[PDB]
């Protein structure tokens, strides 16, 4: 399973460069988080940064509202969602545990010299807790697949592909059991969200009949 | 390809064989042996898990993988 | 899951996607991009081979893998 | 994706190709060679085993994998 040092090496290596994960508006803040999460965990977070507050998370991930910097651990995905940040959010990756004086260090894009059009390169930033909502804590070492669908009406459904079929997962216990199947039988642990009008999703939905549980 | 065990409502333990997107109940140890040889030949999964009849993982496999009779 | 190309009777080269024991014709760039992304996500096979429309390997694939639209 | 041989009740040997959850009788060597080429391209299993017609492993495959023609 994923080693924290691998993530931190990679993240610290990006400092001074930028990654564009989506092909819009150059190197925005979410681009970094999405790049790292996709390469290391096979998870593509959905939406703007602020959508990290409440979108579903893959197996093993935890989300914590943080009152204090001392709750921040190295390799946490930081979420800003309060105040100015309530509209779009901000994100970046914690490269160190949070400090006792109310500060922390994260590598973020589009923080220094921000740009709506082209974003800005990754930088290592000594932050305070102003606007911080919390963290997503990925499952690091020592401390058949599912996909998500964003519906026309603005909900996120989880779906399970198995035996050439697709199953809508109605509850989190269904989710947990499908993840257990994945684990046992060597399914794929990738998690991506598709908008209801995405052609990838349309092909999947046409090829894999729905069955009910 | 894999085998699993099902605890039925009536408390018997059944062996089932998943192959080709289908489920086959294995009625005798000769069938079970032949299923395991198939697993070995064709790179199937050797995990054996026991599922209670009300387990939602079981329910999702039964819904998605039609039964065929040998 | 994989993509293959088919050189048709009328001389065009078509992209086709195999997923779920089915095949999907990928008529435009937009389809092709999305299919390639599925391959990367879900550990599809990245062999790309071109088949002439009368190739028997192709014929077997077409008999075994029904076509589904959109 | 794999090939197996079947020795029939009347004593001839048939080559069969498993693909897409289906099975295809391979009527000539050209079909055989193209099936082998599919296996190599798409990381199919290269096990080649002969089954007598009465074998229970073969009967399970034959029940789970419908035949398609070519
Ligand atoms: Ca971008």
């Amino acid at each position: 399973m994923v080693k924290l040092n691998d993530v931190l090496s990679y993240v610290n290596g990006l400092v001074g460069k930028g990654v564009d994960a989506d092909g819009w508006y150059g190197t925005q803040c979410m681009d970094l988080t999405v790049d790292v999460m996709q390469r290391f965990f096979g998870w593509r977070p959905y939406g703007n940064a602020i959508a990290l507050v409440d979108q579903p998370l893959p197996a093993g991930f935890q989300r914590i509202r943080t009152t204090s910097s001392t709750q921040i651990k190295a390799g946490d995905v930081m979420i800003w969602g309060l105040g100015y940040y309530a509209q779009y959010g901000h994100t970046g990756i914690a490269t160190e545990d949070g400090r006792a004086d109310g500060t922390f260090v994260s590598v973020d894009q589009n923080w220094i010299n921000p740009s709506l059009e082209v974003g800005s390169p990754a930088a290592a930033i000594h932050h305070n807790m102003d606007g911080v909502w919390g963290v997503i804590r990925p499952p690091y070492e020592a401390a058949m697949f599912i996909y998500y669908k964003r519906t026309k009406q603005g909900s996120t459904e989880q779906w399970f592909v198995i035996g050439g079929k697709r199953i809508y997962l109605p509850t989190m216990t269904y989710v947990n059991e499908a993840n257990d199947l994945i684990k046992r039988y060597g399914g794929n642990t990738n998690v991506t969200t598709y908008n209801h009008d995405n052609f990838g999703l349309k092909m999947m939905e046409a090829a894999l009949p729905q069955v009910k549980v | 390809m894999f085998i699993y065990y099902k605890r039925t409502k009536q408390g018997s333990t059944e062996q089932w064989f998943v192959i080709g997107g289908k489920r086959i109940y294995l009625p005798t140890m000769t069938y079970v042996n032949e299923a395991n040889d198939l697993i070995k030949r064709y790179g199937g999964n050797t995990n054996v898990t026991t599922y209670n009849h009300d387990n939602f993982g079981l329910k999702m496999m039964e819904a998605a993988l039609p039964q065929v009779k040998v």
